[PDB]
Formats: structure tokens, C-alpha cells, sequence
RNA sequence: CGACUCUUAGCGGUGGAUCACUCGGCUCGUGCGUCGAUGAAGAACGCAGCUAGCUGCGAGAAUUAAUGUGAAUUGCAGGACACAUUGAUCAUCGACACUUCGAACGCACUUGCGGCCCCGGGUUCCUCCCGGGGCUACGCCUGUCUGAGCGUCGCU
RNA sequence: CUACGCCGCGACGAGUAGGAGGGCCGCUGCGGUGAGCCUUGAAGCCUAGGGCGCGGGCCCGGGUGGAGCCGCCGCAGGUGCAGAUCUUGGUGGUAGUAGCAAAUAUUCAAACGAGAACUUUGAAGGCCGAAGUGGAGAAGGGUUCCAUGUGAACAGCAGUUGA
RNA sequence: ACUAAUCGAACCAUCUAGUAGCUGGUUCCCUCCGAAGUUUCCCUCAGGAUAGCUGGCGCUCUCGCAGACCCGAGCCACGCA
RNA sequence: CCGACCCGUCUUGAAACACGGACCAAGGAGUCUAACACGUGCGCGAGUCGGGGGCUCGCACGAAAGCCGCCGUGGCGCAAUGAAGGUGAAGGCCGGCGCGCUCGCCGGCCGAGGUGGGAUCCCGAGGCCUCUCCAGUCCGCCGAGGGCGCACCACCGGCCCG
RNA sequence: CGCGACCUCAGAUCAGACGUGGCGACCCGCUGAAUUUAAGCAUAUUAGUCAGCGGAGGAGAAGAAACUAACCAGGAUUCCCUCAGUAACGGCGAGUGAACAGGGAAGAGCCCAGCGCCGAAUCCCCGCCCCGCGGCGGGGCGCGGGACAUGUGGCGUACGGAAGACCCGCUCCCCGGCGCCGCUCGUGGGGGGCCCAAGUCCUUCUGAUCGAGGCCCAGCCCGUGGACGGUGUGAGGCCGGUAGCGGCCCCCGGCGCGCCGGGCCCGGGUCUUCCCGGAGUCGGGUUGCUUGGGAAUGCAGCCCAAAGCGGGUGGUAAACUCCAUCUAAGGCUAAAUACCGGCACGAGACCGAUAGUCAACAAGUACCGUAAGGGAAAGUUGAAAAGAACUUUGAAGAGAGAGUUCAAGAGGGCGUGAAACCGUUAAGAGGUAAACGGGUGGGGUCCGCGCAGUCCGCCCGGAGGAUUCAACCCGGCGGCGGGUCCGGCCGUGUCGGCGGCCCGGCGGAUCUUUCCCGCGCGGGGGACCGUCCCCCGACCGGCGACCGGCCGCCGCCGGGCGCAUUUCC
């Protein structure tokens, strides 16, 4: 279990940190697993969610294999919006249903130089850990 | 509680000729608080009766001889299968209750090999019972960080650490204990004797030097010897059925004489 | 009010004692901090003894305790003078000195000077420049024989 | 037969008890243990596209720069942002900036009014008006300059 | 035959202040334990439902509720309420009652408007009667000033009016 | 008289939870035992101490413990009122 | 149908024309520290106690637990008495001696005296036995008397200090 | 009768600096009550406390004896334990109340004035040059100013010191960088940033699930990671994290070597000759306060007013006398210690929205008072606003439908939703106010699977089935007994110690070299004794509840045979 005397296991403190986190670490909190194919291709497990990547929902009312592009990462409410994950409201207009990024799986990443750099950094750390624990 | 709690009001009693109780009332006006009772244990927002204080004498000192006596009692009870079963430790396939393993266990490094050792020692059922017992606590401990509760598992007693603590310690219920630093709070977890204990061979051998024989004083405690029995033979059945006891007895009066209805 | 037999008790709790109450909840923390300071000091003075300077043999003053003997504050200047140690070099080489202590009798004087001579025999002195051993000690007896001493130096024993 | 009243029950009101929760306290412990004339603490007034409070900030005003991070902020709108002829947001924060009172410092205030030295303009050097900048508190230390004394003397 | 158990016989039974014992009476939290209970429904609450105990109280059925809870062995208390002109909050009867009575007074028609005793306009009858119920300031207030709109709340009736 | 609805000593905060032999209140059940308003002393007479009355904890002893159903086989306990 | 005054409280006396109480919910009052005394439970026991300190991966628990022993300093107990100077708790028998003078010198023994009670324990004449007897083998029960007497009580001696 | 030097003063918006105010939990210096207790009350107590004033720092204060003691003597300060509720004070009442010694935490010592010597050797400021900037320093230059003989610096301070000789030893200091190690170290030294294991597998529950069942190989996978939090429940494996002397990057600080710039000046012992101390201070009287300090503990005011083989202290005032102890009236100093304020953390047998801070929330807010000051109430829709489109009556509030949702019998003060109180419906009743206890009766709502009334052991009779019933054979396993049959042993003794201070331990207030290193004066090493230790073996008791092997008996089970007057359903 936890042995570091400078990290707290207090429930109230952890909840306060989580709900008052600034956006630059809310990004890390709002991470999503990669698919099996992406996990095999890049030696990484999880990835922070991004505006223009394609995910599929694995829990809740919108379970299925349909692949939808993210259209909004609403970090204030800790949710993301996906293309066809939406519902009709009373007056006939469609509103996006926000779902937690931990309940989706990323099937295709929106890749630029920064995402690539983070990918090799995570893969390198994982490889170092495997070689240390071999 | 705060020593200032309920006593930072400057309230005073209104007197007696105003048709209200003589409790102190908050002074001033223009707010709900004005004219409300203060300073009393019966008043809302007042001071509690006999406020709790930090000098409660939280700690108790116990005689060293009594603490050693309790350690000896816990160890003696840990070798009796009825008492460990009555603590509910699931010892039905354990080959020998004073369970002693070779010193190779002290050098274990991974958790997988500790799990394998428990499985081969047939002590894995106690761990499975702990797993089954992992549930959610009832009451305020959930808000006070005692969120989860579980069954106590076996106690691995070791002499020297060469990685055994790291190999274990991810197994729920397993408690590791150094033989030179035996803890009664771990040997009798609820105050009840009979915790299942798995001994390393070197710890088992060091027990004699730690607590002594009845013929040897303890060589690692410099003044301690094992306590004495006030009843050498506790087998009441055999004592009572011994012929020398039986010859001295009068015959039993086994007829019931119920009351006679007076005709 | 008194009630039957009892002891006449005089509690000293008439003086607002609850403003001045010293709790001891920081006692384990204080012990930890003192132990850490001891270990840090011992690491700082690496080969030098952890407890510090050698102390003299000293008889306890009153008639209750004059049969016992203990450790004093520092060696007297008469002891250092007849032992051949400068009073300004003794502190450098680790000998506590007490300029205000006198020697009324000769037996205590001689005991303390044999103590000083024994300490000087057991002392290992490192040269200021390790590459240039001037007058301290041979490197053979300071390579591996140098070791930090735990406990008081030459503890005083009755 | 009704009304009314009482008791009981169903349902509905009034009310917010109970229970469950908790980004709050209380207590203990640990490590540091740092304000200010280079203008503190405190106060006032302002600052957002839509903004009253709280929060943040100071006319560069819900923030500038720099560094880290790496695609948002979001209630609505707007507009950036090839993330490489460099970057949203957030964090850090070492550069810069920091209105008026306040020890508060030109004098004074439930108001207002000066003086000195430069710069620009109306003037067309000469000093009147206007604007801008810098100074103008008390105590005290070392030194400097200017002095005072029928204080002590020297020369005349 | 849980020997802290079981069985037998005899006598006895008032009780304030007070003392003691027992409590498988009750509340909250901690160490153990129940391979305990629980979204196939926890706590809480409601109940002309079935019962148990001398009693404190407890178990079960039905409903509501929507996430936690309990038994046993020990441990520890901010642990049990009808009162204190008790504290805080809420609610009755009183009771559709007292009352909406100081300074003479209103009426007609029309307009707007869903709606007019009270608004507006016109007509009439009155009052203040220049030491005013007139016209303007000081102190104090601080936007109450002015126009437009609304009819929630407020203006102790109302309002289409209003500080 | 007046000194901000306060005056034979204002108001505010604190010492302060001031003291009270005086008034009011003092929270579950059953079982067992169960009073005193009297003595003495006290600036004592609405209060205490003291003895008495009460409860609890015991301890030291006495009669024996009888016949496995059953069946006694001058003399019948320490001591007390 | 019979019985039945409103509770709490102070009081000799409450249904009182004595006080508080309109109703409901929640809160609401012998607590903690210190010091004594006695009782009970536990450990050790002429001792007992580490509580302050120190040593142990410094720390999930663990601010716990374990250990110290030339860390027992110290506290309490093991000695009392007197204002104090100070002093400070062993006797009984058999003897030979001065003079066994109401006492001085030693031996041999034993080791806190004696009386009256005193749970318990010990001895115990004599009894209880079978199909019966003259003749003893082994032990069980009752038992008048007698003995050693725990604790404790009453008393008489003795010893220490003023 | 002017000009200069000094002295003592003044001015300046002079050149360059410094102080002010805040906080104030802890600390230092003062001032300082009364409530209260004494069952009244005045001394006393409360208490040197609250309030008041001033001054600091990360600690402060204190502090290296004008000390304690009376001993075989200790040896700065501070803190802890104890001394000790003691000595003592006290209407000797209530009450108050230290210190020394002892054991610990920490441990660190020093500097002036004076007396002296040294050609003022000394210091500040301003210009110039160079090396540097990062807190403003170093070096050099100035017939550049000033301070200073009314006294700067070096040596030196009570532990004595200085100067001369005689002898001995050359012994090695600190300061800021250049490059890099051991990498600073309980395993990074600190600060910051980014990362690092394993199920969203199969079947199911649900509104959603993190629930339930399973995952062949000893068992899904990881585990040095099964803390915690989030996620539509309840998650080690979904995510962040967690573990790890795990990784990478950036910055900062101190540790050794060779060099760099410069300083840096002799130390000890013996003898001789010299030199040595703080004054309106001590002390004394008196007064007031304070203390446990009592014929006066400390502090202060006033008066008196010192000495130098002197002075202070030696807990009863005084005289004489001996002794002990220190050296006042100048100064600095870390650590151990304190901390209800501040910055940043961690935790809890604490509280859980009338509780816990007054404040879980736009709380020191709203509001009140001229002011000082006083000071609240107030948490919860839902997983997601999906926050009710649209139709309809009304002027609207408000309704009826419809719709979302698992649920609006969750509809923006919306989780649950008690009691008091109220409306309506249903049932019953009603002139001694209601209400209550005991006893019945009537009605009603419910309950009893009430409604042909239990079961089950043996036997008899009837009508059907089936392995197989008993006894024997083989195998397994138990229970009991056995001279110990055979071991393994176990308890208590008993022998020779072959067995251990080299080749078994630990202790002794037991004797020693008459073999070994310190003055006829220690530490070692030996012998003995007590407990031992494992052993070589034997005798006594026993197989014990410490176990095995052989037999003997019994019992059970499995497989055969037994297939019918047995056995069972
Ligand atoms: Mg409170
Ligand atoms: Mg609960
Ligand atoms: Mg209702
Ligand atoms: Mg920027
Ligand atoms: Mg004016
Ligand atoms: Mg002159
Ligand atoms: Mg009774
Ligand atoms: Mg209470
Ligand atoms: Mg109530
Ligand atoms: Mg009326
Ligand atoms: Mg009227
Ligand atoms: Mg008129
Ligand atoms: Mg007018
Ligand atoms: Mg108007
Ligand atoms: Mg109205
Ligand atoms: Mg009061
Ligand atoms: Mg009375
Ligand atoms: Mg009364
Ligand atoms: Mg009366
Ligand atoms: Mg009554
Ligand atoms: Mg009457
Ligand atoms: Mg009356
Ligand atoms: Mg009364
Ligand atoms: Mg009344
Ligand atoms: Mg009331
Ligand atoms: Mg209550
Ligand atoms: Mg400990
Ligand atoms: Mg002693
Ligand atoms: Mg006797
Ligand atoms: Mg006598
Ligand atoms: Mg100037
Ligand atoms: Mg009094
Ligand atoms: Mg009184
Ligand atoms: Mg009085
Ligand atoms: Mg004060
Ligand atoms: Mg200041
Ligand atoms: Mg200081
Ligand atoms: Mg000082
Ligand atoms: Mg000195
Ligand atoms: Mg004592
Ligand atoms: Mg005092
Ligand atoms: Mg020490
Ligand atoms: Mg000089
Ligand atoms: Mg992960
Ligand atoms: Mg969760
Ligand atoms: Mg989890
Ligand atoms: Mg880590
Ligand atoms: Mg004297
Ligand atoms: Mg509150
Ligand atoms: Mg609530
Ligand atoms: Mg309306
Ligand atoms: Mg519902
Ligand atoms: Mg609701
Ligand atoms: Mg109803």
C-alpha cells in the first residue's frame, strides 16, 4: 500500500483535489484507455483524451462498436462529447450527452508532434520498467 | 473540542422580571441571534457540558512482566487447533498447527512465490476467507477514513528480513512479525487468543532464547523466566476418574425426591 | 467538607492551572528528532567518538554519594600539566578541560592522569594532509583500525 | 336523515424531524519559521463584451512578460490558435508594472493651498498662463559647507 | 452435564430518600468474529398486519425509500427526557375574532382596461384660507428625480396607480 | 434631576462559566434491602461536622450434610433475647 | 357495570384557590484531570516499578510494540522514636562460681515466650461386616477420650525510642 | 583691531545611511487588580495572574561563578525525571512553597577596560587604475581629506600575563574560483516538470453498473503496486495514482585533489626580572514592594558611603577567632527548550448541518448601534437537464392533457419526508367535558393454504419390485491391549567425567602470577564453586494424553461369492 508520508489517503482531501484540479491536470485525470490494436502498436496503455480522436463507448446507454469522433472535451464537467452520442430534447433539438472519458476506448489517435512525443516518452518509461523488473 | 466553543458571545442574563428564563441571552438587536440563549449545554450554539479536553489520560502503562505473560499465553494458545479454529482461521488441511517452514522463505522476493507457498502450506483458504470478508464498514468510519474492513489473516513470524516483508504484505490479512519484537496486538487481534501463525525455522529456534525454558532463564531478556502453572494437570476428567479419587467418595444420591402431596 | 476518616489533602489547584498545562503528545516525536540529530552529528564527526570528549573520573560531592564515582565536566589543568598535554591542544584532540576544577587530593589526580595517558595511547591521530603524514600516526593503524566509537569514551565505572 | 364534535384508518396538505451523504470544522503531530520609507498590515476607489456579490487584479487593472505544459475557455457571443517562420488553456513565477489614503513624508483635510529645479506649448526667453517630470516630513549617525560666542588662547 | 449448567425441597414478596445486583434492555464509535446481510433492494419512515418478553424493548409481514447495515466476544463514551417562566424551530385554540372610527365630503358621465368606490379626463359640491393642505431652501436621505413598461411580492381594501 | 427610551453612579468588551448554606431541573427496565427529622459542637437556628438510623462487601465459627430406594440407632450446638 | 381528581415539585400535609406545564420535533444536566481512602481483579513478591532517557528500516498500521540492567538515579516498602543533640527493636532451659546478693564471668542447646479459646490435621480404647464357628491374615466407616495447634481474639510477660 | 587655533553650540531640501508602523502563539522589561477562597472579613489567597505600556527573534532570555558545598568534594547556561507537596512561609488559618546533591538531553567557550611594550603600528570618507558585479569586495595609487595622544591597533585578561636568556621542535592557517571524482548519501542533498503492472474476457442483474457465476494447467492477470479518489452501484486490473537504493529533463547549495590572487607569522618547556584589575559601586541605615527565605531572599527610592593579606558568600541578629570558597560593580556565545499567530503538510476509537469554528453556503457577510462594539439564518432534483415541445381554458397566477426519466407519488429552496396541526373520504358514536383501569359483549379490518383434520416406530395381512441378507475371501482404515513383544523414547535420580575457558556456555562479595605487560602497588590469564550444555552408556517408573513397527481382538468401508422362507424399497 501507500508508504510515502507526503501523499495523503484522506478521502476529503483527495475529493477536494479532484474537484478543484486546474485544467492542465484535469487533462491527465480525463485519460482514456487505448484499444488493443493501439496498445500493441504503441507500447502504452492510457492516453489523455483529445479533441479530434475517434473513440467508442464501452459502458452505459451508448454501448456499441460504432466509432465516433470526439467533438468537445468539456473539462469543467469532466465529460466529453462524441458525434452520434446525443439525444433529442423536448423542443426537438439534439443535445450531446456527456460521458466520462474513462468509459470510452480510443481507437484512433489525433496525432501531432506533441502526441507523438508523449507516446514515445510513455513507451520508453514502460520499456525501462520492464527491463528493470525482468 | 475548542476551548472557545460557545463562549465567544458576551451574552448576559436578562434578569427575572421579563417573563423569560434566566439563561444568558445574546445582546444587541437587528439579527436572529439577538436575545437567544447562550453559554448553556441546553442552548443551541452554546458550550457542551464538561468540554472534552486533550489531557484525558489516553495512555495506559502495563507491567512488563504482565505483557510478557500475555505474549506467552498467546503463543501457547496459537499451538492448539481448537483455539485457532475457534478464532476461525480455517485450519483443516494444515499439516501441523505449530507450522514451521524452512528459512528459504525469508529470502522470498516476489508475491507470486509467497502465494504459492501459502497454497502449498494449505493456508490459502484463510486468505480466501479474508477476501470473502472484504466488505464496507458501517457507520461514521467511512467518513473518518476507516472505509474498508476485513478478516484478519495468518501471522508470518520471521527472524531476519531478506525480502520476506516485500514478498508478502500485498496479501490481505497477512501480518508479518519479527520474532524479537512480538506484538500482543497482532498475536491476539481482538483480545482473543488463537491467531494462526506460520513460523520460520530460525524464529522457532530463537523462541527458547527469547523466553527461556522452565529450566533456563531467557538469554535475551536478562531477567525473565517462563511463568509457572498453578494447576499442573488440567485434565479434570482423568483426575476425577482416577481410582484414588474414587475410593474416597461417598455413593451418589441420584434419586429425585419430589414433594409429597399431603393427603 | 471532611467525611469520616481521611487524609487532610491540600491540592495546589487554586491558581488557574488550566492555562498552563504541558501535554506530552510530542514526546515520541521529540525522541525521534533527538535520535535523528544524534545520528546526523555522528555522521558529521565521522571517525571521532559520537558521545564526544573524554570526561574525567570525579567523586560525587555530598556524604550521601561520596562512595560513588561518575564522569566530570573536564580534566583539570593540573592533570593536563602533569600528563604533558597543552590545555589548548587537549580540546582539539578531543579532551574536555575544566579550568575551574581543582585537585584537593593526589589519588584523584593520579587516577585522572592515568586516564589521560590511556586515552592518549588509544588515540589515533589523522594528519591534516592525508598525502603528507607529518607527526600524527602511521597509515597502517588508521586505514582500517579507525572506527567511530559508540558510547562514552572509557566509561566511568565504580 | 343531516350539521357539529370525538376516535380510528386511507389519501392529500402544512412542517422539516429522522436516515444516508460531506470540497467543513475540531484535535494532535511534522517541517519551515519570511513584513515595512526600495513604502507594510489595513482601508478606499476602480478594472470583464455581456458582471451585482465572492474571487482575482491596479489605468499594462478577472491581468503583461518569461518558463513548464500541450488544445482548449465555456453561461452566451466573438475571435483567435499551420501546435514549425512557435502555441489555446492551465500551472509556476525569477522580468516588468503596481491608482488614492494609510508609519504616510511639501502644508492640510467631513475642505483645499503652496515653494524650488527642469521640459513642452500659448509666448516668440521674459517671464505670465497651461500641461508633464523630479524634489520639498520628523528624529538621528559619519562627513561637508556656512556661521555664533564680553568660552580659552596666540599674533598684531 | 452452555458445571457461569441442570435438578430438588422449604420459607418469603409494601416502599419515599437512599444503597446494591442483573439486564439475550437501548444509542454511538473501535479491536475481533459471523466465507454475516444488501440494487432480486441497506438505513430511515408509515402501518385496523402476526407475535414474543413482567419490563426496558425486540422479531417478522405490507408499503414507501434508494445505499449502505447488523448479530455475537471485548473496548470507549459528548449514551436514554415530560417538565428546568429550559434552548432552537414549527404548529394550534383564541378567530374569520379584536380591529382597518383624530383633523366636515363626496357625486355624475366618459376613456383605457379581462377587471374601476379608489386610475385619468370633464362637470358639480366642498376643504386648506397667505402664521396654508401654496411656492422655495438648511440639516438629513441618496437616486427616492424623469420617461417607458409590468402587475409576482409590497403600498394592513383595491388599484389599470405608486416614493 | 440630566448625562443617546439606561442614572442613588451611563454604555461597551474583558476578568467571567464571578460566588450562592437559596430557587428550579436532573433522561432505561426489573429484582433485593431500606431510613431520618434525634445526641454533641459550630457568629449555628433555611447550613455543616459528629454519633445514631441504612446499604454493600465480606470474614470467623456452630448443627449436620448420612444411608444407592428405604432405615435413629442420664445425653442431644458455639452463643444470643 | 364497577373503579377512577393532573402531572412534576417543595412540603408534616397537594386534586388544591401553591408554583411550572397550549401542542410537537430536535438539543438538554454527576464529566475530565489531580490527590487521597477502602474494596475487588491481575503480575511479581522483601521487593516492586522505567513513568524520564537511550537502542532498534524513523513513520501504512507504528505517535504502537520490543529491548536496556554498571540506565534502578529515584519513588514507595523493608524501623521506629525524640523538639533536638541522638539513640535504635531475641529470648527460654540445663549448669557449674563471686554471695546464682533478685545479680556479674562463660559453656552446651534451641531460636521471638506463655495462658484461655481456636477451623483443620494426628493418635485412638471400643463398635459396624458375610451360612456359622475355636484361629489370625489385609485394608473401609462410626467412635468416647487424648495430642500438635493456622489465622484471629482476650490477657500476661519480653524488646526499641522519649 | 583685525586675523588665526581650539572648545562649546547652530543652520542646511548639504553627501551617504539608519529609526518609525504591523503581527505579536512562543520570548524579554515594566505596571498590575478585583471577582474568588478563607463558609463573615481587613493580613493572606486569587496573583506578580487578567487588563494596560514598551521591545525582539526564528527562537528569545540565560550563560561561562564575587556558585554549590562542608564531602575522599563538585564545577557555565537551558530543559526533563527526582529531590518534593519537602525545608520553609502563613489571622502558623485557609492556604502557599523552592534549592543542593543524584540520573539524563545538550554540551563550547571566550573578549575588553585597566597594568605595560610597540616611531598611531589604527579607522572612516573621497578621486584614479585593474580584477570582478549579482548581496557590492579584492589589490594598488593620491605632498587627497577627516577621526584619533581627552588614546586607535597588535600582544594580553585572573585558567595568570609580559620581557629576557638556556634547551627543544619547523611542525602548515584560513580566505574566493578553475576541471572532475567519492557522486551530497538509510541509500537524490534540496526544489520543479514529465512518465513507468495487470480483464472493461464469457454468461447474466440493472436505468446504469464497480454486483453475481466462471476463467483446464493449482488454478484469469499483475502484485516491491490489494492506500486512496474518480468513473451512471459496491473496482487491485477503466482512469489518476499507489510500490520501487524506478527512469528522463531543468535549476540551486556544501564537501578533496593540482593550480590560481594575495595575505599568514614561531611554538613549547625551565630559570630569572617585572606587572596584575571595573566606585555614588560595594556595604550600612531606613522605606515600599517582592520571595519559601524566616532579627529581613531579591528589587528599588532616599541618607551615609568604602577597602586592598581587600571584598562577597558560608539560610538566626552580634563581637572575637580559624577555615572554606569565589573575585562583583564591563561584554559576547551554538545546542538541548518554548510556540492557541504565519507558510506548507500528515493524521485521528473526534463532530456530522440546532452538531463541529460565529462561519461546510457571495460569513466577520446580511443586519443592529452615534460609537466602542454586537452578529445571524442559510447544504442535498437527477446518472445525465434529458429542466416538460405541442394542444387546450383563463388577463394571468394556475390547471387538464401530452412528453423526459427507473422514478416527477425526483418539476429549479426539487434526496428521504416524522410529529404537532388541517382538509376530504370511510366506519362507529355522542345530554353528566374529555381521557383512563378491570371485565365482558357487539361490530369491523386482517390472520390461520381452517373448512372433513396430523404424524411416525414396530408388528400382522394383502398385492409388486430389487440389489443382494447373514456367514466366508481379498484389500484398506480405525479403536483397544501387549512381559517393551522391537525401536523411538520420556520423567526422576546415578556412575566415570573421555568428554569445555585451545576442543560447548553463562554466572560467583570463592581463591590466585607465588607462569604475563603498570609501583614491593593495576589489568589479564588460571583453579574452584553454582547452574549448564549436548554426549558416551547403565539401573528405577511408564508407553503416558510424545510416537512408530509387529502380533491379538473388535469395528467400519470397498471389491468378490452368496440370487432367495434372507434383506431392503
Ligand atoms: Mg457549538
Ligand atoms: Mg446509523
Ligand atoms: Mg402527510
Ligand atoms: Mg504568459
Ligand atoms: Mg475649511
Ligand atoms: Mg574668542
Ligand atoms: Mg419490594
Ligand atoms: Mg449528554
Ligand atoms: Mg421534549
Ligand atoms: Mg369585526
Ligand atoms: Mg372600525
Ligand atoms: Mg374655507
Ligand atoms: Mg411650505
Ligand atoms: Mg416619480
Ligand atoms: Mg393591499
Ligand atoms: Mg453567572
Ligand atoms: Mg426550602
Ligand atoms: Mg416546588
Ligand atoms: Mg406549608
Ligand atoms: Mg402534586
Ligand atoms: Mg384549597
Ligand atoms: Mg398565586
Ligand atoms: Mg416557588
Ligand atoms: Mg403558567
Ligand atoms: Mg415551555
Ligand atoms: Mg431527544
Ligand atoms: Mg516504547
Ligand atoms: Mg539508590
Ligand atoms: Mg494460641
Ligand atoms: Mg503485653
Ligand atoms: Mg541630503
Ligand atoms: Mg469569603
Ligand atoms: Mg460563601
Ligand atoms: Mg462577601
Ligand atoms: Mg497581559
Ligand atoms: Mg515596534
Ligand atoms: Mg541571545
Ligand atoms: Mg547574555
Ligand atoms: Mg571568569
Ligand atoms: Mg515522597
Ligand atoms: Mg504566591
Ligand atoms: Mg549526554
Ligand atoms: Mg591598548
Ligand atoms: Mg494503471
Ligand atoms: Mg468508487
Ligand atoms: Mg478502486
Ligand atoms: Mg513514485
Ligand atoms: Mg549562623
Ligand atoms: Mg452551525
Ligand atoms: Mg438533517
Ligand atoms: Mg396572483
Ligand atoms: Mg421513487
Ligand atoms: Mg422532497
Ligand atoms: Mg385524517
Amino acid at each position: 500500500m501507500k508508504f510515502n508520508p507526503f501523499v495523503t489517503s484522506d478521502r476529503s482531501k483527495n475529493r477536494k483535489r479532484h474537484f478543484n484540479a486546474p485544467s492542465h491536470i484535469r487533462r491527465k485525470i480525463m485519460s482514456s484507455p487505448l484499444s488493443k490494436e493501439l496498445r500493441q502498436k504503441y507500447n502504452v496503455r492510457s492516453m489523455p483524451i483529445r479533441k479530434d480522436d475517434e473513440v467508442q463507448v464501452v459502458r452505459g446507454h451508448y454501448k456499441g462498436q460504432q466509432i465516433g469522433k470526439v467533438v468537445q472535451v468539456y473539462r469543467k464537467k469532466y465529460v466529453i462529447y462524441i458525434e452520434r452520442v446525443q439525444r433529442e430534447k423536448a423542443n426537438g433539438t439534439t443535445v450531446h450527452v456527456g460521458i466520462h472519458p474513462s468509459k470510452v476506448v480510443i481507437t484512433r489517435l489525433k496525432l501531432d508532434k506533441d502526441r507523438k512525443k508523449i507516446l514515445e516518452r510513455k513507451a520508453k518509461s514502460r520499456q525501462v520498467g520492464k527491463e528493470k523488473g525482468k | 473540542v475548542s476551548e472557545l466553543a460557545g463562549h465567544q458571545t458576551s451574552a448576559e442574563s436578562w434578569g427575572t422580571g421579563r417573563a423569560v428564563a434566566r439563561i444568558p441571552r445574546v445582546r444587541g438587536g437587528g439579527t436572529h441571534r439577538s436575545g437567544q440563549g447562550a453559554f448553556g449545554n441546553m442552548c443551541r450554539g452554546g458550550r457542551m457540558f464538561a468540554p472534552t479536553k486533550t489531557w484525558r489520560r489516553w495512555h495506559r502503562r502495563v507491567n512488563t512482566t504482565q505483557k510478557r505473560y500475555a505474549i506467552c499465553s498467546a503463543l501457547a494458545a496459537s499451538a492448539l487447533p481448537a483455539l485457532v479454529m475457534s478464532k476461525g482461521h480455517r485450519i483443516e488441511e494444515v499439516p501441523e498447527l505449530p507450522l514451521v517452514v524452512e528459512d528459504k522463505v525469508e529470502g522470498y522476493k516476489k508475491t507470486k512465490e509467497a502465494v504459492l507457498l501459502l497454497k502449498k502450506l494449505k493456508a490459502w483458504n484463510d486468505i480466501k476467507k479474508v477476501y470473502a470478508s472484504q466488505r464496507m464498514r458501517a457507520g461514521k468510519g467511512k467518513m473518518r477514513n476507516r472505509r474498508r474492513i476485513q478478516r484478519r489473516g495468518p501471522c508470518i513470524i520471521y527472524n531476519e528480513d531478506n525480502g520476506i516483508i516485500k514478498a508478502f504484505r500485498n496479501i490481505p490479512g497477512i501480518t508479518l512479525l519479527n520474532v524479537s519484537k512480538l506484538n500482543i496486538l497482532k498475536l491476539a487481534p481482538g483480545g482473543h487468543v488463537g491467531r494462526f501463525c506460520i513460523w520460520t525455522e530460525s524464529a522457532f529456534r530463537k523462541l527458547d532464547e527469547l523466553y527461556g525454558t522452565w529450566r533456563k532463564a531467557a538469554s535475551l531478556k536478562s531477567n525473565y523466566n517462563l511463568p509457572m502453572h498453578k494447576m499442573i494437570n488440567t485434565d479434570l476428567s482423568r483426575i476425577l476418574k482416577s481410582p484414588e479419587i474414587q475410593r474416597a467418595l461417598r455413593a451418589p444420591r441420584k434419586k429425585i425426591h419430589r414433594r409429597v402431596l399431603k393427603k | 467538607a471532611p467525611s469520616r476518616n481521611g487524609m487532610v489533602l491540600k491540592p495546589h489547584f487554586h491558581k488557574d492551572w488550566q492555562r498552563r498545562v504541558a501535554t506530552w503528545f510530542n514526546q515520541p516525536a521529540r525522541k525521534i528528532r533527538r535520535r535523528k540529530a544524534r545520528q546526523a552529528k555522528a555522521r558529521r564527526i565521522a571517525p571521532r567518538p559520537a558521545s564526544g570528549p573524554i570526561r574525567p573520573i570525579v567523586r560525587c560531592p555530598t556524604v550521601r554519594y561520596h562512595t560513588k564515582v561518575r564522569a566530570g565536566r573536564g580534566f583539570s589543568l593540573e592533570e593536563l600539566r602533569v600528563a604533558g598535554i597543552h590545555k589548548k591542544v587537549a580540546r582539539t584532540i578531543g579532551i574536555s578541560v575544566d579550568p575551574r576544577r581543582r585537585n584537593k587530593s593526589t589519588e584523584s589526580l593520579q587516577a585522572n592522569v592515568q586516564r589521560l595517558k590511556e586515552y592518549r595511547s588509544k588515540l589515533i591521530l589523522f594528519p591534516r594532509k592525508p598525502s603528507a603524514p607529518k607527526k600524527g600516526d602511521s597509515s597502517a593503524e588508521e586505514l582500517k583500525l579507525a572506527t567511530q566509537l559508540t558510547g562514552p569514551v572509557m566509561p566511568v565505572r565504580n
